[PDB]
């Protein structure tokens, strides 16, 4: 069955330092085997994985600035940045993989950050 | 269903030189391919995933590639501790197949094997069966000939032979062929011998016993 | 951290059933899938079945569908694994698995199910003695012969372990009566005979047989 790729907002976030920044990542899930991926980007249009849910069980130890959630609604989830540091700032994105009945990645459309002094 | 087709199924490396694995599906599944190794005795281990990406703690020598329907594992040093079955798997659609394996081992100098025959043991003559065991120790590589001779006639199906995984030591193979007879059919022959042909060898090798010698 | 621990399997009769369980710690047990592969001995991987984190999807292949049912209890991180009607082709290890985005991260040590009409027979132990006929080079070998066992798997050391060197247990072979056979021999210094002594010691837990047999070299 065909399925729309997952809603990243707000399109862009503005937060002075130190404090939490929280984005919802939306994703109309058609089965139960999908994991969702948060990614922070490099200049080379290439993708950067800083969390993910349910949380990756091979590289554990991971920095515990970079948390998500998952409401309990069936479909949204909260990536949040807790004090955020000025080199936070960038584009940001989540990305969903669904495992059944195809594996299949779909990204979500990017947003940025602007932590300010 | 989708059909993993890996080539090669054994794959004789000489430790330092590359080796490198292949697979085919049998229908596009983009990059959704993942490398298993599983070492004998032990449960598959994960190496690669997502056709590219090494698993946490894989060595960097272990490496993965391939799109669409054409993958390809690669080892740029072969170590010692390589040895095992390689499997890849297609996890895109189900039902999840994997491949029938690739046996990796360690290529080495040709060995003879050492011939040693066993006549069966009084006690279990006492108990109707008689089990006559001709050993091949410690050869390279793996193809061997046994045969039977029986008062010089050449038995056929009616001895099972039995292979030892590679040594990890030596990394050499051992061969067991057990000829099974009655108490009654044993102790109507004298002569039993065992004749061994191997690479190796210049020439085929017997080890022989008369019944009732010891 | 992530542990996976199989329990139930054994020996069972064509047509009987038989559950499996896996344990699992080290991770949230109710977000991820669990799966069961098993494995023929001697052959490759096969994919058994999946469930999803909440326990509503499941998963099959045509060659267990109908037969086996994968199902889960999250609120004590254990999966099962339900196999009625079972068929000789079904005798395999059996491994709980828990797959991610990565494939199939995580394995169980694999749980044994045989499927056959014998019957669990202890194994008969006997002696392959070292003689001149086995004998090469200032070397003798001498080994034992486990004949007529059942089910899988038995455990051979020698000398309770202290020799581990030059040892080779061959794989078991499948005897016409339905029973396993099995060889295990070692190789040791012809001038080691008279003076060390070496025991066969055979282990088969599934009839609960415990077996120690001196092997004697022949006089030959
Ligand atoms: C879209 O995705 C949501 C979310 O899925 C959850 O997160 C994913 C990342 C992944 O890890 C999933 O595995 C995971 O579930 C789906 O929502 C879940 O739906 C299930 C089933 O509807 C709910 O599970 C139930 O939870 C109860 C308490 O939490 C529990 O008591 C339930 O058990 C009963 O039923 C089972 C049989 O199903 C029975 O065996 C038990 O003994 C018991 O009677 C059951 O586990 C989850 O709570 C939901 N999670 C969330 C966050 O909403 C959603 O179904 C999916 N949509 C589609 C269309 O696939
Ligand atoms: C930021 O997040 C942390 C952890 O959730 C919380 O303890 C803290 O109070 C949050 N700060 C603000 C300003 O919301
Ligand atoms: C951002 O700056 C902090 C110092 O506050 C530093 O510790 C951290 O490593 C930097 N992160 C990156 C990605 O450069």
């Amino acid at each position: 069955r065909p399925w729309n790729p997952p809603t990243f907002s707000p399109a862009l976030l503005v937060v002075t330092e130190g404090d939490n920044a929280t984005f919802t990542c939306s994703f109309s899930n058609t089965s139960e085997s999908f994991v969702l991926n948060w990614y922070r980007m490099s200049p080379s249009n290439q993708t950067d994985k800083l969390a993910a849910f349910p949380e990756d069980r091979s590289q554990p130890g991971q920095d515990c600035r970079f948390r998500v959630t998952q409401l309990p609604n069936g479909r949204d989830f909260h990536m949040s940045v807790v004090r955020a540091r000025r080199n936070d700032s960038g584009t940001y994105l989540c990305g969903a993989i669904s495992l059944a009945p195809k594996a299949q990645i779909k990204e979500s459309l990017r947003a940025e950050l602007r932590v300010t002094e | 269903d989708i059909v993993m087709t890996q080539s090669p199924l054994s794959l004789p490396v000489t430790p330092g030189e590359p080796a490198s694995i292949t697979c085919k599906a049998s229908q596009d599944v983009e990059t959704v391919v993942a490398w298993y190794l599983q070492k004998p005795g032990q449960s598959p281990r994960l190496l690669i995933y997502w056709a590219s990406t090494r698993h946490t703690g894989v060595p960097d020598r272990f490496s993965g590639s391939g799109s669409g329907t054409d993958f390809t594992l690669k080892i740029s040093r072969v170590e010692a501790e390589d040895v095992g079955v390689y499997y890849c798997q297609q996890y895109s659609r189900y039902p999840w197949t994997f491949g029938q394996g690739t046996k990796l081992e360690i290529k080495r100098t040709v060995a003879a094997p050492s011939v040693f025959i066993f006549p069966p043991s009084d006690e279990q003559l006492k108990s109707g069966t008689a089990s006559v065991v001709c050993l091949l120790n410690n050869f390279y590589p793996r193809e061997a000939k046994v045969q039977w001779k029986v008062d010089n006639a050449l038995q056929s199906g009616n001895s099972q032979e039995s292979v030892t995984e590679q040594d990890s030591k030596d990394s050499t193979y051992s061969l067991s062929s057990t000829l099974t007879l009655s108490k009654a059919d044993y102790e109507k022959h004298k002569v039993y011998a065992c004749e061994v042909t191997h690479q190796g060898l210049s020439s085929p090798v017997t080890k022989s016993f008369n019944r009732g010698e010891c | 951290e992530v542990q996976l621990v199989e329990s139930g399997g054994g020996l069972v009769k064509p047509g009987g059933s038989l559950r499996l369980s896996c344990a699992a710690s080290g991770f949230t047990f109710s977000s991820y899938d669990m799966s069961w592969v098993r494995q023929a001995p001697g052959k490759g991987l096969e994919w058994v079945a999946t469930i999803s984190g909440g326990g509503s999807y499941t998963y099959y292949p045509d060659s267990v569908k109908g037969r086996f049912t994968i199902s889960r209890d999250n609120a004590k991180n254990s999966l099962y694994l339900q196999m009625n009607s079972l068929r000789a082709e079904d005798t395999a290890v059996y491994y709980c698995a828990s797959p991610d985005s990565s494939g199939v991260a995580y394995w169980g040590q694999g749980t044994l199910v045989t499927v056959s009409s014998a019957s669990t027979k202890g194994p008969s132990v006997f002696p392959l003695a070292p003689s001149s006929k086995s004998t090469s080079g200032g070397t003798a070998a001498l080994g034992c012969l486990v004949k007529d066992y059942f089910p899988e798997p038995v455990t051979v050391s020698w000398n309770s372990g202290a020799l581990t060197s030059g040892v080779h247990t061959f794989p078991a072979v499948l005897q016409s009566s339905g029973l396993y056979s099995l060889s295990s021999v070692v190789t040791v210094p012809s001038s080691s005979l008279g003076t060390q002594t070496y025991i066969c010691n055979v282990n088969h837990k599934p009839s609960n047989t415990k077996v120690d047999k001196k092997v004697e070299p022949k006089s030959c």
